[PDB]
């Protein structure tokens, strides 16, 4: 309802938890190409010795991305040099940050959510990720990063950001009562900080049902974490046709090398295992071009990653939908399988209303602007008030300023501001 | 494994053979691969000394040795990452140097010698 | 198409992109930046932009008393903004190449 | 004789085509209802026909 | 041979497309559905809308 004399005030507020899902690596996998190709078979082998340094070239491949791979993982998690630890008393305010923190109640110091994250993700094939190799030349290499000290990072990052603010991504840590920390928050989007002070409790207690009800959405629901899975399940399926191309013909008369040198001479079983060779040379090369494409992408990824870790936790946010949907207030982290989770909190405005508006106040021959804040008028009178919240106060000398006479603006009403120091010059 | 009466092979999803019967006497025998993997060379820069580690990944050296003086030289030392040959255990924690992975690192460092360890994130504080 | 070679239509007409553009012009038009963040709040535009010279470091007070001539100074030039894309052919190349 | 490769050609062809809808998606459907212009075109002297 | 080349330069090229995508996403969503202060991201100035 467009029109040049109204405009709509927000009178109340609501606190909003949303959540953000990013894959951050994969699997390291590294491959044999002489046993792959033709296995315990010298024969073979010397018939390979004609193409040179394929192999080499393989190898030197799928190293360069194992080793991007644990690049990746330090640079998202590893952004302190220091560990920090939460006091055992617990006087945040009122808040209750009980599901995020570490329950030392486990072999491994994980807290429930991040539990629930590590029980939704299920890999279909077994033993595809201590043994650790599979039939023909294929090996994965374990990560550099044991899942037990990427949760000592994550609880480091979110005690800092509990304890200390945003001052412990600038310099050394600097404690500060939770309220106050919260005042500034708001301060910092443009809404008064007594606005806190005089709800604070009320706050609390969004804040709590909205973790509530984010550990029911994901202890429910079972399609919310596709994006990591889809990432095994890609890697799985590559894999195993890379197993399944070793029992096709390729035009010779079998696909067993044994049956080709035990049933022919050795000028005939040449031109044999010499398609196979080429067949079974030209699979490994499209699995290493395609490994390499994924690889680009999920560096991408990564990259995002890390950015939004630097940005939405260490610090607040001002991009639009940076960092979640509303107004960002703060931001918290978890780990997950291949990937990190994002809790956002941020602020929505709510019950609005109307009311008559003007740019200006013609009093004297003078025209006075809100110096800042917007005029307002309930129907009778006129107050001056917030951009963001609604708390109306009488016009006077000190929340306004003067320029000029008042013949020049476009639709400026008459009142009357009122001057403090009159009543003390006037009663005295 | 349960074979029915009339069958012989096992196969597995990838369509490879993991059990056999035994044609003589009737009983089942599962099919195993023999171990295998690459070998790695953990060095500092011949400008500081000659000597080197050695890591067989991804094999329970138990049966390690099938150069040899680098099959029993000074250690069989166990870890997730393989067997590792040639290199010292402490119980102290510093940052890591040469990554050899699962959370170990290994360096160069006192009559010096080479070391392996568990990496260390960093110093604790409390606020 | 010969061989095998099908192209598949999207799946969103162009008359459909259209209508969510026009739907992005009204809201900002009509309500500021307040509809990407909650519900749309309606304002006059001569103080939406008072708030937005406020932004750039700009007292406010500068826009109220030279409306008119901002006022002409934005419409000159999107008229030439027109013409430039109504005479010249070469402007669109990023698209094109694709 | 020559094993999978056709299903790979088609999977990978198939998967660049829902990307293209998915990027479109993206791009455009970032609000949630349809807002219109009133019919009094009275926007402080500015112009957008 | 023929197709195996041909779907590998596809597969480059849409990714190429996917970046420019998403940041065609970013500026729709800073640059119009509100005020930035990153310099040249919207525009060579100040920026106002
Ligand atoms: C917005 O610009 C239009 C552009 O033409 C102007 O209105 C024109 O209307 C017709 C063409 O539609 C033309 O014959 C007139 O002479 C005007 O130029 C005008 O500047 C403004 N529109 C309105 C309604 O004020
Ligand atoms: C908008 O301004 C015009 C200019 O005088 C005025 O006639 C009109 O009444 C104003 N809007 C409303 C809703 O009155
Ligand atoms: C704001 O909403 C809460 C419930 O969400 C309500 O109790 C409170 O009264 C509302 N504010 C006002 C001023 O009524
Ligand atoms: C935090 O929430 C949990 C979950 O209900 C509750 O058991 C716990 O008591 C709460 N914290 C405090 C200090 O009560
Ligand atoms: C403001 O007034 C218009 C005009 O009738 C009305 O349609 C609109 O609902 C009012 N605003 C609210 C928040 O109700
Ligand atoms: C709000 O409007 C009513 C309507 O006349 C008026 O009586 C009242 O004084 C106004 N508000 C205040 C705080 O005076
Ligand atoms: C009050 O405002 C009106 C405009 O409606 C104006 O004509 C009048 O001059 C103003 N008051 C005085 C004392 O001039
Ligand atoms: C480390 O210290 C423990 C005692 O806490 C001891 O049992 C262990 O053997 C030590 N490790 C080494 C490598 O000396």
């Amino acid at each position: 309802a467009y029109s040049n004399n109204s405009i709509a005030i927000p009178t109340n507020f609501t606190i909003s938890v949303t959540t953000e899902i990013l894959p951050v690596s994969m699997t390291k996998t590294s491959v044999d190409c002489t046993m792959y190709i033709c296995g315990d078979s010298t024969e073979c082998s010397n018939l390979l010795l004609q193409y040179g340094s394929f192999c080499t070239q393989l190898n030197r491949a799928l190293t360069g991305i194992a080793v991007e791979q644990d690049k990746n993982t330090q640079e998202v998690f590893a952004q302190v040099k220091q560990i920090y630890k939460t006091p055992p008393i617990k006087d945040f305010g009122g808040f209750n940050f009980s599901q995020i923190l570490p329950d030392p109640s486990k072999p491994s110091k994980r807290s429930f959510i991040e539990d629930l994250l590590f029980n939704k993700v299920t890999l279909a094939d077994a033993g595809f990720i201590i043994c650790a190799q599979k039939f023909n030349g294929l090996t994965v290499l374990p990560p550099l990063l044991t899942d037990e000290m990427i949760a000592q990072y994550t609880s480091a990052l979110l005690a800092g950001t509990i304890t200390s603010g945003w001052t412990f991504g600038a310099g050394a840590a600097l404690q500060i009562p939770f309220a106050m920390q919260m005042a500034y928050r708001f301060n910092g989007i443009g809404v008064t900080q007594n606005v806190l002070y005089e709800n604070q409790k009320l706050i609390a207690n969004q804040f709590n049902s909205a973790i509530g009800k984010i550990q029911d959405s994901l202890s429910s629901t079972a399609s919310a974490l596709g994006k990591l899975q889809d990432v095994v399940n890609q890697n799985a399926q590559a894999l195993n046709t890379l197993v399944k191309q070793l029992s096709s013909n390729f035009g010779a008369i079998s696909s067993v090398l044994n049956d080709i040198l035990s049933r022919l001479d050795p000028p005939e079983a040449e031109v044999q295992i010499d398609r196979l060779i080429t067949g079974r040379l030209q699979s490994l090369q499209t699995y290493v071009t395609q490994q390499l494409i994924r690889a680009a992408e999920i560096r991408a990824s990564a990259n995002l990653a890390a950015t939004k870790m630097s940005e939405c936790v260490l610090g607040q946010s001002k991009r639009v939908d940076f960092c979640g949907k509303g107004y960002h207030l703060m931001s918290f982290p978890q780990s997950a399988p291949h990937g990190v989770v994002f809790l956002h909190v941020t602020y929505v405005p709510a019950q609005e209303k109307n009311f008559t508006t003007a740019p200006a106040i013609c009093h004297d021959g003078k025209a006075h602007f809100p110096r800042e804040g917007v005029f307002v008028s309930n129907g009778t009178h006129w107050f001056v008030t917030q951009r963001n919240f609604y708390e109306p106060q009488i016009i006077t000398t000190d929340n306004t300023f003067v320029s000029g006479n008042c013949d020049v603006v476009i639709g400026i009403v008459n009142n009357t501001v009122y001057d403090p120091l009159q009543p003390e010059l006037d009663s005295f | 494994k349960k074979f029915l009466p009339f069958q012989q092979f096992g196969r597995d999803i990838a369509d490879t053979t993991d059990a056999v019967r035994d044609p003589q006497t009737l009983e089942i025998l599962d099919i195993t691969p023999c171990s295998f993997g690459g070998v790695s060379v953990i060095t500092p820069g011949t400008n500081t000394s000659n000597q080197v580690a050695v890591l067989y990944q991804g094999v329970n050296c138990t049966e390690v040795p099938v150069w040899r003086v680098y099959s029993t030289g000074s250690n069989v030392f166990q870890t997730r990452a393989g067997c590792l040959i040639g290199a010292e255990h402490v119980n102290n924690s510093y940052e890591c140097d040469i990554p050899i992975g699962a959370g170990i690192c290994a360096s160069y460092q006192t009559s010096q010698s080479i070391i392996a360890y568990t990496m260390s994130l960093g110093a604790e504080n409390s606020v």
